[PDB]
């Protein structure tokens, strides 16, 4: 199934931010409404908040979290997570190798804010 | 499968 | 119900991310074993990043996350999210006041790090 | 926080299933519009389905789940997921005891159908 | 990545239910350290039970889901989600055409029962 696709309530301040886990240099580029909107990139196995980011969902809604180590685009799980009926998480793993612990890049995109 | 069929299902 | 209390696997590092979104100046204690490991302070309306660390769950595997404001306990809202059976998340909320947020401080906590 | 309540999209069939895990009736009310719209009532140690229905969201969208046992009111958990960014799951845990177990009734509401 | 697949613990009584929601009979096979443990069979597009029944995670503790229509294994999407650090589900969700609506066969598993 495709992953990494969200669809935020429109015109909504969002918080997105990427932790790295892996040898590899990540790349996490965001797009909003299919445009690029924030790059993070960096390289740690020790969870380096590698980028941190606030975005609008714009007149869309529609936020796509991507990664690519060295220009090879990892594979992606993700999920939307809502608690108390308030409070939503957008959550992203990637893997860029064999061993499947999917946590290479992390994003995790939270909202409302303020 | 391909929606309703016009009264004949899935085959 | 009680929240923000999560049994993670034992001895194993994880990492505990704070962000702030109120007027109130925000204090996150992490408990492992009941002891406190970790505290955070901050204030933000934008979401910033107040605090983050890479801690070990020990013996017991149980981690807790409290969060006050001017010496007052914030109400929680917690879950845990298993991605691809290897990517955790453990999510907590916090309403300081009236407005049911609940995003007054924000604690993700992810597992498995390297 | 409040627990059980869910903001559905208007107007939208949605299935609602519950479970029951223990030595007392568990009555579980389904409220649509803040009436209630299904009701289902049974005992069992061995997660019986104590009943399913389809029902409409509304023009509200407003879901509430309410569990009680000879009209205790239980402790209510709950949280929405979404997969692939189009398959809802709202979900409800339920405490009329001691244990913590929190699966006295386990209601589980899903949606789109067809 | 894999889909379907949930590490429970061991030796512990689960629930595992299945909906239908296509026009396309469904036929869900769980497994259980491998080997088929329960077969379920219906057709509905108005979420229906087809089947629904109590199994054991045995020494392993893996379970795994598969989805199939006619011999055309199903797309499936998952995660789990734990609820006050105690109530657990693991959810599929499968798709067995174009439409992208991954409600064709809708499999819930929660645990601990009793
Ligand atoms: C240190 C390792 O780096 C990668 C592979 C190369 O090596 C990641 O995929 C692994 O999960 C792990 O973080
Ligand atoms: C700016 C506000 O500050 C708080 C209370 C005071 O005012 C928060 O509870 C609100 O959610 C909001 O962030
Ligand atoms: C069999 C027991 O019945 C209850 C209490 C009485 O007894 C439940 O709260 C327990 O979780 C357990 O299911
Ligand atoms: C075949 O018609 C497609 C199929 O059945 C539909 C009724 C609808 O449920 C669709 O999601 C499913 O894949
Ligand atoms: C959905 C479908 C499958 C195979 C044959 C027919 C006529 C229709
Ligand atoms: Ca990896
Ligand atoms: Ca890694
Ligand atoms: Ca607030
Ligand atoms: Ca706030
Ligand atoms: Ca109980
Ligand atoms: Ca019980
Ligand atoms: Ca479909
Ligand atoms: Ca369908």
């Amino acid at each position: 199934a495709t992953q990494g696709v969200f669809t935020l309530p429109a015109n909504t301040r969002f918080g997105v931010t990427a932790f790295a886990n892996s040898s590899g240099t990540q790349t996490v580029n965001v797009l909003v409404n299919n445009e690029t909107a924030a790059t993070f990139s960096g390289q740690s196995t020790n969870n380096a908040v590698i980028g941190t980011q606030v975005l609008n969902s714009g007149s869309s809604g529609k936020v796509q979290v991507q990664v690519s180590v060295n220009g090879r685009p990892s594979d992606l799980v993700s999920a939307q997570v809502i608690l108390t009926n308030e409070l939503n998480f957008a959550l992203v793993g990637s893997e860029d190798g064999t061993d499947n612990d999917y946590n290479d890049a992390v994003v995790v995109i939270n909202w409302p804010l303020g | 499968x391909w929606x309703k069929x016009k009264x004949k299902x899935w085959x």
